[PDB]
């Protein structure tokens, strides 16, 4: 069955691609509207556009499981409402063969999703969130909100921005002992990593004797703060855990396992980026089940509306069940397993009733 | 008068159903947002019900106009698809009379929202904040201390060892910089009703901050912790709880713009009907549902254009007099044009003949 | 004794001329049928007469009153009724309410006048015993009687039925014919378009055949059933 | 071959619409299924086709009971089905509508499918329209292409659904020609329709069904001369 497979396959594939185009398109727009709130001074409308745009590859990877659902619904309803599926069934073609015919392009779709979310999304997201971090906040010691804070019992530190090549910017640190003589303070400029220690440049460490003396600032272009945090760890810590690649998430999970810190938040992202093909398969199975059942004779508008409503409930569920794995102690694997399993079971049941 | 209490009944029922569904969705979304901060420990996992119960008026007031919009669309589309309106037009019922029949429930939905915006939302926003000040980790959550810095950043929230006792920590890091409290050590003399403020046996209260490269000398302090309250800061300014009356004659720009934002939702209900009676019409092929989604985007654009102008009014940029009033205008005109498109086209036809 | 005078009608869809120079005329107390091939302009002509489709040329003129540019509520206030093909009853309203919701729009009646008119319409069509049943619980036969009584409640001069003999049993048409005969007796002129040629040609009195936009024949059933062109393009060579 | 539907019955939500309906279709025999719209006629037709699952009774194609098989197995034992609405593959050519179904057949090799396509194109006089998209076909040729597509699956009984619905009085003389051509091959055409005049003309044996029961059966003369049908369905003035 070659000609029929190509006809069911081109039709669902063009539709999934068109729905992802509208959804990536609206979402990038809602994002620009939000960014406009903070465009001020350093950030310019033109620069914000680079961030909204270079974060596109990530926004797409996230929406592939929703774009696939809605596109399958539309592109299979355009064949079901024209009575072109009853003909296939009455010619001797089973439902399993139709499901496989729909799935064959979608298996390529999820392969492309894996390749992009592993090789393209981290790079473009890192470039965008490094450029924006540099722009919004290069100038002042505590002003930037993209800055990174680290903790020591003696001292607490803030670095305004980081760049992938090595250059670093804007650091303010306050070091307090129980005694805490205010001998020095910290504000700093560029810190190209200099061998082992970051070189805080143009520091205005505020120097004073606490009980009775004046405070003076001394700036050294070679002043060094040694690295509790190394450069790579610095790249990973600033990045959102969802934006890290799978090969990076595994290394960071095992690194946190070695040091004894909790990595349960980093397991959820790993499972989400690994089990995504299974979630897409479950969603499209449920969509095919919907087409053969309740939505066989409804119009395009009802199918699109039904798709959005079910899709929303799915995402919100995955957002209730996601961060609840930390509030209530259950394995983070269930957070991604449960909703896809529920959708697959519902689709199987509705296919069985036929 | 029998058609009046047919179109003012189906519309109301559909509005009720759509509003219930939208309220559920919005409650769920706000719940996902608040749940996560609690996983970080910034909120009380056990106090996530009172906040959702006190935030109902705001969601309900922002949802009810959309509920009415979708209800009118769905109900009138259903009547159009079953030929229940083709025979109404074919008997004498105008299209300016359908609007008159439809603006009767739109006047009740515009009294419910005009009440929720003026007398109910301020009190809910006020108690919700009060509870944050009543609690907000008043006891034992200072953070095994995990570094915590406030979104405002004026105040940094920390303790030497996530001490639940939070007493006599070697380092008490509640430090609030503009003049910053600096606590050499912080005894937990707290739980004041207004906010938790803890006596430091020794609190530097060293106002000078390295951020400006300046040090100013001060010595021991007691009752140091200020209000490093994140959630109230996140969504409530007193403007959102100030009574309406207080908003009336004030010269603070913010108070003047808020009265305009508060009385900008009753008016949304009316503008939305004018845009739903004209667009409700459907061929049997298009269906009740095709346009429900494009409508939601237009409503959202209405809410956002207005929000943006409110901000410009309190920043001094747009004169108060002009106000948010222009935004309603653009929507009333888009609405009039959809309404009189058809008669206009036909009248143009009369002339060409 | 009014008249409907749709004359010199024309309409184009996407360049092609669907309807081109068709002229019709209906009187009071007269049944006129509009028939033709499916792809011809029969449905378009019917809709431009009703008012659901705006014509490009020609004038519809009821008793010297240009209703061409009027919406389909100034056409219906001049005395032009309409009855859609599908079920168009108020599902969640009683039969008495179906009639009274239209009787209440009349500005020529008072409370007593409306009540007496309701009783007359309810007893005339033999639906007095179902005056309290909801519109969603009526059979296929009583539904049409209720719809036609509701349409008459507006007191029109012309009722333009659309596909009356559509998916109905041979025993059912014997009642639709009686209803149409009653409407003709009252004084209303009826215009009928249908895909079922035999029944329409039997009931009507003067049929207009529309093919390729233009009229191809007109006259009674005998002069239509014996015309070479309509028997070549519409009815075939074996019809009756 | 024989398609025996025996003791069919089906209950909808609450009420029971079909009660002990027993038809029998043979090969090369046109059979009509008629009755009032409210009664169970389309329900029996669909229960034979396979879209509606019966509650009792059996469906047998020559001692090959398929009462439990879905439409897949019913079509694999050999049963056609032609929907009332247009079911042409809109974006596929006419030479591909037939071939997309010929490729499903397993007994045909590469040469056999080509020969069958040539034969089916020549039989139904659509050979000159072999490169037109399905959406580009008129009503007259669409039905011929659909019938060719249905025969491409090599059925034994074709169950037409509303063939004379909304067609000109001059195209019925062509639909009847196509039905006679189908019967001449050894197929068991089953027609259900609301048009009594033509269905009773073409068919050879009609099963009037009322209130979910057979009230009459036989040829056209034994149906037009009965009394229950004249009382309930046809009316006393029907011709
Ligand atoms: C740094 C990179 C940033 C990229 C940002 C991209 C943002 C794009 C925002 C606007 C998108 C608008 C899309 C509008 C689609 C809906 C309109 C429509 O009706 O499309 C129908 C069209 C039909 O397809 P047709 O051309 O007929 O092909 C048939 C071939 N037999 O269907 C189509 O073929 C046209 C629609 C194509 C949609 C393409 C976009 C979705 C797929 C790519 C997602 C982005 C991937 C990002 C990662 C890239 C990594 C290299
Ligand atoms: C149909 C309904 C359509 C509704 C469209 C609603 C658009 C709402 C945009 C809201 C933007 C916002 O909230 O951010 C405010 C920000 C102000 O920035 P600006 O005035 O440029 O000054 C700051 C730098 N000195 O940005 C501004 O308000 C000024 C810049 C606006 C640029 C165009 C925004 C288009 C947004 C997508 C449409
Ligand atoms: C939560 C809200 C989800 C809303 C989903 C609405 C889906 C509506 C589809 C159309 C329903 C319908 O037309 O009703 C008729 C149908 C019976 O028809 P038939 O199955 O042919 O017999 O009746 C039905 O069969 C209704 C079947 C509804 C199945 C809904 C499944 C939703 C799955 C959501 C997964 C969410 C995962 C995260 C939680
Ligand atoms: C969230 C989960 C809530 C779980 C409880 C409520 C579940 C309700 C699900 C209803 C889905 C119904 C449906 O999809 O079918 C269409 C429905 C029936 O159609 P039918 O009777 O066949 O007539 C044609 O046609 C209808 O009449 C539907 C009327 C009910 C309202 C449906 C939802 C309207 C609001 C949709 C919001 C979508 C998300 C918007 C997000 C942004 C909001 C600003």
């Amino acid at each position: 069955m070659v000609k029929l497979d190509r006809y069911i396959g081109v039709t669902v594939f063009v539709a999934i691609l068109a729905v992802l185009g509208v959804i990536l398109g609206l979402a990038l727009l809602f994002a620009f509207i939000d960014e406009l709130n903070d465009i001020s001074a350093s950030y310019g409308i033109g620069d914000a556009l680079r961030f909204i745009f270079l974060t596109a590859p990530r926004r797409a990877y996230d929406m592939l499981p929703m774009a696939a659902l809605i596109g399958c619904l539309v592109g299979l309803g355009t064949l079901a409402s024209n009575s072109e599926l009853t003909i296939m069934r009455a010619a001797g073609v089973s439902l399993s063969r139709i499901v496989w015919a729909v799935m064959k392009p979608m298996l390529v779709l999820m392969l492309a999703g894996i390749l992009v979310g592993e090789y393209v999304a981290p790079w473009t997201e890192n470039i965008a969130q490094s450029g924006r971090a540099l722009a919004q906040g290069g100038g002042d010691s505590q002003s930037s909100k993209r800055g990174l804070w680290h903790r020591q019992g003696r001292e607490y530190i803030h670095i305004n921005a980081v760049q992938p090549n090595g250059v670093l910017y804007g650091v303010t640190r306050y070091r307090f002992d129980e005694q805490r003589g205010l001998e020095s303070a910290s504000f700093a400029k560029r810190a190209r990593f200099e061998t082992d220690h970051w070189q805080l440049e143009e520091v205005t460490t505020t120097l004073l004797h606490p009980r009775e003396k004046r405070s003076e600032v001394v700036k050294l272009p070679t002043e060094r703060w040694d690295a509790q945090l190394s450069p790579q760890l610095l790249n990973t810590v600033v990045m959102e855990p969802e934006a890290l690649s799978i090969s990076g998430l595994w290394q960071y999970i095992h690194y946190l396992a070695d040091q004894g810190l909790n990595n349960n938040r980093y397991w959820l992202a790993f499972w989400t980026k690994v089990l995504q093909p299974l979630v897409t398969a479950a969603l499209v199975l449920m969509a095919i089940s919907f087409i053969f059942g309740p939505l066989r004779s409804v119009t395009l508008g009802q199918r699109i509306f039904t798709g959005v409503l079910v899709g929303f409930v799915f995402r919100i569920a995955q957002d209730l069940l996601g961060p609840s794995s930390l509030v209530f102690d259950f394995p983070p694997l269930l957070a991604v397993v449960i909703p896809a399993s529920i959708c697959a079971l519902a689709g199987v049941w509705l296919l069985r009733r036929a | 008068m029998i058609v009046f209490r047919y179109l003012s009944r189906e519309v109301l029922v559909t509005m009720s159903a759509v509003s219930a569904v939208l309220l559920v969705i919005i409650m769920s979304g706000r719940f996902i947002k608040y749940l996560a901060q609690a996983a970080q420990g910034l909120l009380d996992p056990g106090s996530l019900f009172l906040i959702m119960a006190f935030r109902i008026p705001g969601f309900l007031q922002l949802i009810l106009p959309l509920g009415l919009f979708l209800g009118i669309l769905l109900a009138y589309g259903r009547l159009y698809l079953e030929s229940e309106m083709t025979v109404l037009s074919a008997t004498g019922m105008s299209q300016k009379r359908l609007l008159g029949y439809t603006m009767a429930p739109a006047l009740l939905v515009a009294i419910l929202v005009a009440w929720l915006s003026l007398f109910l939302a301020p009190q809910g926003i006020n108690q919700f904040a009060l509870l944050l000040n009543k609690q907000d980790t008043l006891t034992e959550f200072d953070t095994p201390g995990r570094f915590q810095a406030m979104r405002d950043g004026t105040r940094v929230t920390y303790t030497e060892e996530l001490s639940k006792d939070r007493g006599e920590l070697a380092g008490i890091f509640i430090s609030q910089k503009d003049s910053i409290l600096v606590a050499e050590k912080g005894t937990q003399n707290i739980q004041a009703d207004g906010s938790r403020y803890l006596i430091l046996h020794n609190g530097y209260r060293y106002d000078g901050n390295p951020g400006q490269a300046n040090y100013r000398a001060i010595q021991y302090d007691t009752y140091g912790v200020m209000l490093p309250k994140p959630e109230a800061s996140s969504e409530v300014s007193e403007r959102d709880a100030v009574p309406t009356a207080d908003l009336f004659g004030s010269d603070n720009p913010r108070y003047q713009a808020e009265l305009q934002w508060r009385l900008s939702t009753p008016l949304l209900v009316f503008v939305v009907t004018l845009l739903a009676v004209p667009l409700s019409r459907v061929n049997p092929r298009q269906g009740r549902f095709l346009k429900l989604l494009p409508a939601i985007l237009l409503y959202m654009g209405y809410l956002a254009l207005l929000i943006a102008v409110r901000g410009q009014l309190d920043k001094g940029k747009i004169p108060m007099a002009i106000g948010l009033w222009w935004v309603h205008g653009l929507f009333l005109a888009i609405g009039l044009l959809l309404f009189y498109w058809e008669p206009l086209r036909l009248k143009l036809a009369s002339s060409r003949a | 004794m009014a008249t409907l005078k749709a004359q010199h009608l024309a309409k184009s869809y996407k360049g092609r001329q669907v309807v081109r120079d068709v002229s019709m005329s209906i009187d009071s107390g007269q049944i006129v049928g509009l028939l033709g091939p499916n792809g011809a302009g029969k449905t378009t002509c019917f809709y431009m007469i009703v008012g659901l489709v705006q014509a490009d040329q020609g004038v519809v003129r009821i008793d010297e009153q240009n209703v061409t540019h009027l919406p389909m509520h100034g056409r219906a206030r001049a005395g032009i009724g309409y009855l859609p093909q599908e079920a168009s009853i108020f599902r969640k309203l009683s039969v008495s309410d179906n009639i009274m919701a239209i009787l209440e729009t009349r500005s020529d009646l008072d409370r007593n006048g409306r009540k007496e008119a309701l009783e007359g319409l309810l007893q005339e069509f033999h639906i007095h015993h179902i005056r309290d049943n909801l519109g969603m619980s009526l059979s296929g036969g009583e539904r049409r009687r209720v719809e036609i009584a509701r349409a008459l409640a507006s007191a029109p001069k012309f009722i333009l039925l659309d596909e009356p003999f559509a998916g109905v049993d041979p025993i059912s048409v014997g009642d639709i014919k009686q209803i149409i005969h009653h409407l003709k007796a009252k004084g209303i002129g009826i215009l009928i378009t249908d895909h079922n040629v035999r029944e329409t040609l039997d009931i009507c009195e003067t049929a207009y055949i529309v093919n390729d936009g233009q009229l191809i024949a007109e006259g009674d059933a005998e002069s239509i059933l014996a015309n070479d062109l309509v028997k070549e393009v519409y009815l075939g060579h074996e019809f009756r």
